């Protein structure tokens, strides 16, 4: 069947919003009076790089986002040329809420505010290209339960999206300060594991659904459900 | 473990 075209050297940006000091989140906003320092979000950046290197992307990270900086970046790379590029992957790690993400100053960025910013009218150069983005973040302070089982031609503006949520709507997700979070840890060992292999992205976000759900939170009795969406219209691989 |  139909896939992308995955050629170019490199394939594309990869963009790395990483959020760790919430200090200013703390300090001007009451809700989030207690927010804590992300810790171990490094390992979740690092894992990124290594794993999106590794498929011919350049990445593109940066530490310490507030709202307004992060609105900056996005606007920037919207603007750029990405007409010798096959694809486009922004990944954010910061603190979230149901729809939205917390930059480092406690403000809100709504998701879809993130991923419109590169609509194929708003960037041109992206047009029939697979934009990919990864959210590592809570969408809510709800606990995840646990269920026990048995072991020329026009196409849409919001064509070509692929969404990574760590997380269903209202639940938490979950980060472990000495190994990274269960969601990109998870998902950038699939994708080194598959991606030699052929497997598209859908496939390999299924696995990712299913390893994360084999994981426990025993202080809580909690677990984790990502969820990805998405408007591609072809498979998505990434040869290395 | 923490939550984000």
């Amino acid at each position: 069947d139909k896939v992308y075209q995955m050629k170019s050297k490199p394939r594309g940006y990869c963009l790395i919003i990483n959020n760790h000091n919430f200090a200013k989140a703390r300090e001007k906003v009451p809700k989030l009076h207690s927010i804590r320092d992300r810790n171990g979000t490094h390992l979740d950046a690092g894992a990124l790089t290594t794993t999106f290197e590794e498929l011919h992307f350049e990445i593109k990270p940066h530490d310490d986002c507030t709202v307004e900086q992060i609105y900056e970046i996005l606007k920037i790379y919207q603007l750029m040329d990405h007409s010798n590029m096959d694809c486009f992957i922004c990944c954010i790690l910061s603190h979230g809420d149901k729809g939205i993400i917390y930059g480092t100053d406690g403000q809100e960025a709504p998701i879809y505010e993130l991923t419109s910013q590169f609509t194929g009218l708003k960037c041109p150069s992206l047009a029939g290209k697979p934009k990919v983005f990864f959210i590592q973040a809570c969408q809510g302070d709800n606990y995840q339960k646990g269920i026990p089982v048995e072991t020329t031609r026009y196409i849409p503006d919001e064509a070509d999206f692929l969404l990574g949520m760590a997380t269903v709507n209202n639940c938490v997700s979950y980060r472990n300060p000495a190994e990274g979070t269960w969601y990109i840890q998870s998902l950038c060992q699939s994708l080194r594991e598959r991606c030699p292999r052929g497997d598209d992205i859908l496939t390999i976000l299924t696995e990712v659904n299913y390893e994360v759900s084999n994981k426990d939170d025993k202080k809580n009795m909690g677990k984790q459900m990502p969820q990805p969406t998405f408007t591609l219209r072809k498979k998505l691989v990434f040869p290395s | 473990l923490e939550t984000x």
